[PDB]
């Protein structure tokens, strides 16, 4: 049953810089790649009532979740407090994804670096968030 | 060590005409003022390997560049030696610019908002908006400054080239003529300055060491002449007073003959003793 | 300023580990004093960034490359790509460098000293992202304990006569401590001193107050710019140098006449490019 603004289920994850690039793991990094139509580009979103946050697992590796490491990178790892994500919906299915935890006593969010709106081969990082206007921190969650 | 205790100006690589400017706890970006409002002392902590950036404000004497965590805003606040008051000065070699990163959180660096004319913290990128020019305040104030030069014995008189064809240099009453104005340029390679008289394009103040102590304007297309270059040393407790020594022999100082203040009195070089006839006011032409 | 300089790069977190290249793989390894740990910095002025190219003699076209989006750093063929460019940020006062990716300047080199390789990190205050970048000659010679031979006879060496006689002459190699020199670099003076290992504070000095006399003196004459020397690599050699004094930089170090015999005195001489002013600096075997 629905508890929030974002229903449980399988999503593609995209950056607002490109409607044709899809979040998937490459080695131990997360990156946006050409549509593969495969499970590694499918993300299971699950609301957690106790913390009012979301955990997001990879469909091809259902016991691995989006998390972050000690080097500023988003990662795919087993469940832990680092796997809880606090979205801010800023448009139809555009979100800023904050870490539930304060990090270095700031809000930290997914962040993808662009060179003139090109994000090819960039790893998804976890960087400080100050507001809802940073394009590099805006992501689309598409139900699919 | 090399920057500790140094008083600097800080301008934007994105807009070199905009300088960090401080008043009453507010930091903004403003045109060059050549005064304490745009001067900052760098204070090194060896343990943190980081710097405080202290305003030389004359009324509030303990204000330092402060990141207002958790926002991205910058201000100047009373110095409490806090981590959010410390900065890593990272020199981008070859670019002659600095990225200035928060010591509290080095993910974040100063970013110049040239349209709002203020500073904020930002994550990194390859633009010039996060690159800054940090310069000794004397060099900053004097470099490309068009000025008139007066002995402190007579501030109504100025060092002048006699005219466009007479390259001699003498003391004379100030009459607003271009022959009485000099544009100072700093040479980074030589770590010294040239004085270009504004009545010519390539005429620089020069010690004619082939005629004893004589100084004259000569052409600057004579490039390996140290005698054309000068060190400009501020006299303490003054805003506009300098000693001026020659790059060839730094014991040789710009000298007003005899301390005589009559029109036509010779300007020359002479052994440095630091008396009043070797002290010069470099000033805005009114 | 740094363009085309050949350097070693070592870790501030472990100053005994250097960037090391073989066959496309980069690792952190002990000092080798050879081309496997040498890199040419190549500046692109428009990018304000550098390529970092291995001086490997077999493949001459390998540059430090970030294999985006992974955490892995390797050497790949130079294709002038953004993941082959690096911002060299000198941390002033700390005398070290942060090395940031041009492709994503939020990411900088991180020394994994336990795994002995490189990875990436966002900026922080740890020593693991700081690096010491040094001209390779300085890097090789600084704190190097050596023996010094004229190329005219690689069997004799420059020595202090003994612990009481501070004269300096040529003599046959016998592994004596008086026949070995510990080279120390003075960053402030941008020059070197040769410490004899039979003394504590005895350095090689030009006694200009006997004209051409070189000899060991104490370094208890704190400011004396004849206790200092410049060392210059003879072109296309491995171990061959010229040694010039800091006071007069045309006063090169000189083997008398070219006399390759025992007790031939050691002196300065006006630099004439010649073979009795050339020297081999080696590890004592
Ligand atoms: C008329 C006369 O010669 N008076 C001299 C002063 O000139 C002289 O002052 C010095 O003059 C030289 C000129 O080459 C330099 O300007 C120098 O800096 C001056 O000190 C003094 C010396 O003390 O003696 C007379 O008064
Ligand atoms: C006995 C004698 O003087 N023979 C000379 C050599 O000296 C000379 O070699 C030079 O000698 C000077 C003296 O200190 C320098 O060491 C210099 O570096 C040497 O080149 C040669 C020159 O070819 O000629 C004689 O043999």
């Amino acid at each position: 049953v629905e508890r929030t603004f974002l229903p449980n289920g399988n999503y593609n994850i995209k950056s607002i810089f490109s409607g044709s690039l899809y979040l998937n793991p490459v080695s131990k990094s997360l990156t946006f790649s050409n549509e593969s139509s495969a499970n590694n580009q499918k993300w299971n979103v699950e609301y957690m009532a106790e913390n009012r946050c979301f955990k997001i697992s990879n469909v091809a590796e259902p016991n691995k979740y989006l998390s972050y490491d000690n080097f500023g990178f988003i990662s795919l790892d087993s469940l832990s407090n680092r796997c809880y994500w606090f979205p801010i919906k800023i448009a139809v299915n555009t979100y800023i994804m904050l870490s539930l935890n304060k990090v270095n006593e700031l809000d930290y969010a997914w962040d993808i670096y662009d060179t003139n709106e090109n994000i090819l081969s960039q790893p998804l990082l976890l960087l400080p968030n100050f507001d809802i206007y940073n394009s590099n921190q805006m992501f689309k969650l598409e139900k699919i | 060590n090399s920057l500790n205790d140094k008083i600097v100006t800080i301008s934007c690589k994105a807009d070199t005409n905009l300088f960090f400017y401080q008043v009453a706890g507010n930091v903004s970006l403003f045109q060059q003022t050549r005064n304490y409002l745009e001067r900052w002392r760098l204070i090194y902590d060896s343990n943190k390997a980081a710097y405080k950036i202290k305003s030389m404000d004359i009324h509030n004497t303990n204000l330092v560049l402060t990141w207002n965590a958790p926002t991205h805003n910058i201000s100047t606040q009373q110095d409490s030696n806090a981590d959010n008051q410390y900065w890593l000065l990272l020199k981008d070699i070859g670019n002659n610019s600095f990225i200035i990163a928060s010591y509290k959180n080095p993910n974040l660096v100063l970013y110049a908002d040239t349209v709002a004319r203020n500073l904020k913290l930002s994550t990194l990128n390859n633009s010039n908006y996060i690159k800054f020019i940090i310069e000794d305040y004397i060099i900053s104030d004097l470099n490309n400054f068009t000025c008139k030069i007066s002995p402190i014995l007579d501030l109504n008189k100025v060092v002048q080239q006699v005219d466009v064809t007479n390259l001699n240099v003498n003391l004379y009453t100030w009459d607003y003529g271009r022959n009485q104005k000099w544009t100072i340029r700093y040479n980074e390679e030589k770590a010294a300055y040239q004085f270009f008289n504004t009545i010519l394009s390539n005429g620089v103040l020069t010690w004619i060491f082939s005629n004893g102590n004589t100084v004259r304007v000569s052409s600057s297309n004579d490039q390996n002449n140290d005698a054309q270059y000068w060190l400009i040393n501020p006299v303490s407790d003054t805003d506009e007073t300098y000693t001026i020594t020659n790059l060839r022999d730094t014991t040789k100082a710009l000298d007003l003959y005899g301390g005589q203040t009559a029109n036509g009195t010779a300007i020359q070089v002479f052994n440095y003793h630091g008396d009043d006839n070797q002290k010069w006011n470099i000033r805005n032409p009114p």
